[PDB]
């Protein structure tokens, strides 16, 4: 515990950066910590992740499923959804965008394909994802004049899709789901530029989540315009057992 | 002013009937006593903390009367300025919002907010739709229907 | 497993309106259809005028660029607040090819690449307008010998506040060498979003003297005299007039949020107005009565919640102290002419008085709050019309069901949330997010992230992770952990690990390591050393 | 033309670059202490060299937000200090 006077605001920030004397520093490591193997960590972790606080999470998820028509109404008006909160938002976005959103859009326009991105995976790439966007939306290929002089073909092709899709009917052809938009390979500038120019296209629905507490530093005013986010807090204290396998936990 | 006074030799009985002056039950009074007697060795002015504990507990214990009649929120804080010898009304709400930093994460205050069902001034079902960004939240522009029935009985 | 991929396509297996039933599930479906349709006529009526305003913005800006461009040195144009999206077009003038060459900082790693891309664009345009060449400035030298026409080059430097200034300086010095050719004239367009002096002190003084021979300045930004904001808001006032009125707190919310955005405040204004209209047509059941032909669709719930108005409160209290459906349906005809009065004082303000540097949103806010006179006591040229332009708002009855107001905190949660504050408040006061319904364990012990955050908030510079784990153990109770860990006899590994005498410390270490790396992924905590992993630094503080 | 948040973030960035973090609590701290504890004493000496003539120093985001909240211009449910919302981080990104 800190021997502080303040805890909140800059008052607790400046007051908690004390220059602690070297005589009052404890030399404690993991050497006298308990020795734990991998399998018992996995067993205890899955047991509390499937039993501890499970009834309040189930109840709370039963409240926040009532927000699904409001989310759909936000998506039809051109707003991208960004979800944030404490805990895993993987299962929420899968259930909303698969069980609910695609059948509702498909029946209202008379299923809709759902690309699902895993930003917790460090090997998520913009060129592979855009080749699949090409595979799903079949855009027209760039002319020689449209390639300029060693330009990025992905960005120029998406800009050509932007000034193609402005005169198409405004109906959702693709639902594009981004788990963990602020993970390691997905937070970089080119991939965010790609999704901003994709979010300009009204005919693609953008559903994304973030996990980092400093994540809104990723977007300047142009990118914030292009995303056009409506923010929604979904805090549920989930396990996050899928993303945790992509980091090393035994270290 | 008693808020200015420094290093007061607190006995238990004076804060016992200070808690008993404001209709607080015995449990929360003992929790306020035990909350003072841990932090007592490092207090600049203990009356700051005692007033903050008493008021921040009595807006939770008496919140059901607070939602019905608003003027009691203008009343009970005025029962500070009568007996704390303070002419300033900003100092006592400063006491409330500076004990709010020291009280928020603790277990007994947590259980008090559970058992009287008060979460920054409102019910749980109000704040779960306030945090979710619900459009269908009860916007505080209409008068309350319970208050409407109270005024209808006032006519009757 | 799909969870271990990077990206995958799912086609869900399928077996019509997102609006829901209001009045506690008693609203009829025809009212839902009317709400959806009427929201769509209001939304379409708003965005048609928004689209015409936007095309007028680009058309007038193109006109003034073409005016400033065509009426032995560069013709320099400094576009302040550019946020470059303009598609500049040039004249189809005979005996001289006019080529627009656009350059971005991504296309500018050095001078050689800038020259090569410029000459490739020049040759491509000159071939498309009517043997291979070298992509250097000698193509500019021999332009009349290869195409028979003069050359007019207009360089559009996009996002000059991102380009390397030494490279741009050397490219301008390179372009100076084409001034010895009689058939060449060069225009430069610099798209600036910071200041002129910022680029003036990142260029050498000889280049500044070069650019000073022929230079013009022009403001581009969306807050140029407010007239493009003032149109759009008035378009909203041309959409909602006679139907709903704006609240003063909603208008000052608009003012504060547009004062916080520099380059793009028009689209932020449109987004806030759209989301307010969405929230109204999703929340209120009285929005069917905006159409004046639905007045026969009143029920008991509509009158039951209709009577709970502060205006109806004051009216019936006054009529009781003096001495329902027909009273309601007749009082829906008044027009609320504050919008017409605001448009009238605007057209009076730039009709003859030549006052054009005003915000119509400020004027409408001061007209709403009744302090209009304090608003037009600033210009000191309209002193003669303090009674000609005077207006008193009339507080009508039950207008609080027909309004756009910001009091529930929905706009500031959906459009501009306190993001990191919400994260740390849901971490610290978790009982707020989680229901208060492992029956004996959930009442006693918090979720591990919340307890770990409460121990985290009360710590110093450097947290020793072993002692922090001990502080996490002492919060946990051993007895009901050992009771609940034996409440599933199917898994025998859990029972035999529970039988071990070091079970509680081990389980606490499982939960502690899981929660620590949860905080490390979220960014709250940091290992300062790549190896060892014996100490941590706090990154974030609550309430900043 | 530039925004009020971006101006005050530039002022806070300049303060963070050209002043030492250890003397922050002697300059910006103004809160009444319920808990006993001495604040920072301040610097004894004056520097021989102007720090503004030299290269700027490197700081963290949380320090910049703290000084920005300390220098930004201003009952029971008001909380007049401005917290780091979306617009602060968006202006920082610009």
């Amino acid at each position: 515990k800190s021997a502080s006077s303040f805890l909140d605001t800059f008052e607790g920030y400046f007051d908690q950066r004390k220059i602690v004397r070297t005589n009052a520093k404890s030399r404690h490591t993991m050497s006298m910590a308990p020795d734990v193997t991998r399998e018992e960590f996995s067993l205890v972790s899955n047991f509390f992740n499937e039993n501890f606080q499970k009834r309040p999470r189930q109840k709370l998820f039963e409240i926040q499923k009532k927000m699904f028509p409001q989310y759909w109404f936000e998506l039809t008006q051109g707003f991208s959804l960004l979800f944030y909160g404490v805990g895993s938002k993987r299962n929420f976005l899968e259930e909303f965008a698969i069980d609910y959103l695609s059948p509702k859009i498909a029946y209202s326009q008379l299923s809709i394909p759902c690309l699902i991105l895993n930003g917790y995976n460090p090997s998520c790439n913009y060129r592979d994802v855009f080749k699949e966007i090409t595979d799903l939306l079949v855009p027209a290929e760039l002319t020689r004049s449209e390639t300029k002089y060693w330009g990025n073909h992905v960005i120029l092709q998406i800009q050509k899709m932007i000034d193609f899709y402005k005169n198409q009917p405004l109906d959702i052809k693709l639902i594009l789901v981004v788990h963990n938009l602020d993970g390691p390979s997905i937070r970089k500038n080119t991939f965010q530029t790609m999704l901003s120019f994709l979010s300009v296209i009204r005919q693609i629905a953008i559903v994304a989540s973030t996990d980092h507490i400093y994540a809104p530093l990723l977007w300047d005013n142009m990118k914030a315009q292009n995303y056009n986010f409506v923010f929604h807090d979904i805090s549920n204290f989930e396990p996050s057992t899928v993303e945790s396998t992509f980091q090393d936990v035994m270290k | 002013s008693l808020l200015v006074k420094k290093y007061c030799k607190m006995t238990t009985e004076e804060i016992i009937r200070l808690c008993n002056d404001f209709e607080l039950p015995r449990e929360v009074a003992y929790k306020i006593v035990d909350e003072y007697n841990i932090n007592a060795s490092r207090l600049v002015c203990p009356w700051q903390l005692v007033c903050g504990l008493v008021l921040n507990c009595t807006f939770i214990v008496f919140n059901e009367r607070r939602r019905k009649d608003p003027r009691i929120d203008h009343f009970i804080v005025s029962k500070m300025c009568s007996l704390m010898l303070t002419s300033k009304v900003d100092d006592v709400i400063e006491c409330v919002k500076l004990v709010k930093e020291l009280i928020i994460g603790e277990k007994w205050f947590r259980d008090l907010q559970i058992r009287y069902d008060d979460f920054d001034g409102i019910r749980y079902d109000e704040i779960i739709f306030r945090k979710l960004g619900s459009m269908l939240q009860t916007t505080n522009i209409l008068v309350t229907d319970d208050q409407y029935n109270i005024w209808k009985k006032r006519i009757e | 497993a799909d969870a271990q991929r990077s990206h995958y396509t799912v086609y869900p297996s399928l077996p019509h309106i997102p609006f829901v039933k209001l009045l506690s599930g008693k609203e009829s479906e025809v009212n839902v259809e009317k709400r959806w349709e009427l929201y769509h006529q209001l939304h379409s009526h708003f965005h048609d005028q928004v689209d015409h305003i936007i095309d007028n913005i680009e058309a007038d800006l193109k006109a003034e660029i073409s005016d400033l461009l065509y009426s032995r040195c560069f013709n320099t144009i400094f576009l302040l607040g550019s946020d470059s999206t303009t598609k500049i077009e040039l004249k189809d003038e005979s005996s001289r090819y006019n080529v627009l060459i656009e350059l971005t900082p991504k296309e500018s790693p050095n001078v050689r690449m800038m020259l090569r891309r410029s000459m490739y664009k020049l040759y491509s345009a000159a071939d498309a307008e009517e043997n291979d060449v070298s992509y250097d400035l000698s193509l500019v030298e021999n332009f009349k010998r290869l195409f028979g026409k003069d050359l007019a080059m207009v360089f559009n430097f996009k996002d000059v506040d991102s380009i390397n200034f030494n490279t741009l300086d050397n490219f301008i010095i390179l372009l100076k060498s084409a001034f010895k050719y009689d058939h060449v004239k060069i225009s430069l367009i610099f798209n600036i979003n910071t200041n002129l002096s910022n680029i003036e002190k990142n260029l050498r003084q000889s280049t500044i003297r070069l650019l000073k021979r022929n230079y013009h300045k022009l403001d581009v930004s969306s807050n140029k005299g407010f007239k493009y904001g003032n149109q759009i808001f008035q378009s909203f006032l041309d959409t909602v007039d006679g139907k709903l009125n704006l609240s003063d707190r909603f208008v000052e919310f608009i003012l504060s949020k547009m004062a916080n955005n520099t380059n793009h405040n028009l689209q932020l204004l449109t987004k806030m107005l759209d989301y307010s209209l969405m929230s109204y047509f999703f929340q209120n059941a009285f929005s069917v009565f905006i159409d004046p032909v639905n007045v026969d669709f009143l029920n008991d719930d509509y009158l039951k919640i209709l009577s709970r108005c502060p205006t109806f409160m004051f009216f019936v209290e006054g009529l009781i102290k003096q001495h329902l459906e027909e009273f309601f349906v007749e009082f829906l005809v008044r027009e609320n002419p504050i919008n017409g009065h605001a448009k009238f004082v605007a057209r009076f303000l730039e009709e003859e008085l030549n006052i054009t540097n005003f915000n119509l949103i400020e004027l409408y806010h001061n007209l709403l709050i009744g302090k209009l006179d304090s608003y037009l006591d600033r210009w000191s040229a309209c002193k003669e019309y303090k009674d000609r332009l005077h207006f008193e708002p009339i507080d009508t009855i039950f207008q609080e069901l027909f309004t756009l107001d910001n009091r529930s905190g929905l706009l500031t949660q959906s459009i501009f949330p306190s993001y990191k504050s919400n994260i740390e408040d849901n971490l610290l006061s978790w009982e707020q997010v989680l229901p208060s319904l492992s029956g004996d364990l959930d009442k006693i012990m918090a979720p591990v992230l919340g307890q770990l955050f409460k121990l985290y908030r009360e710590a110093n510079m450097t947290i020793n992770i072993y002692d922090f784990y001990i502080a996490f153990r002492e919060t946990l109770p051993k007895e009901e952990i050992l009771n609940f860990i034996r409440k599933d006899p199917s898994n025998t590994k859990l029972l035999e690990l529970a039988e071990t005498p070091d079970a509680f410390d081990k389980v606490a270490l499982i939960l502690f390591m899981q929660a620590i790396f949860a905080f490390e992924n979220m960014g709250l905590i940091k290992f300062q050393s790549t190896k060892s992993y014996d100490l941590v630094e706090k990154c974030v503080w609550r309430g900043i | 033309d530039l925004s009020i948040i971006s101006k005050y973030l530039l002022i806070a960035s300049y303060i963070c670059s050209y002043l030492e973090p250890r003397y922050d609590a002697s300059i910006f701290s103004r809160k009444t202490r319920i808990i006993q504890g001495r604040a920072a004493y301040g610097r004894r000496k004056k520097k021989e060299v102007n720090p503004r003539y030299l290269q700027p120093s490197l700081f963290a985001i949380e320090r910049l937000l703290a000084i920005f909240q300390a220098i930004f211009p201003i009952a029971l449910r008001e909380e007049s200090l401005m917290k780091a919302n979306i617009e602060v981080f968006q202006n920082l990104s610009e």
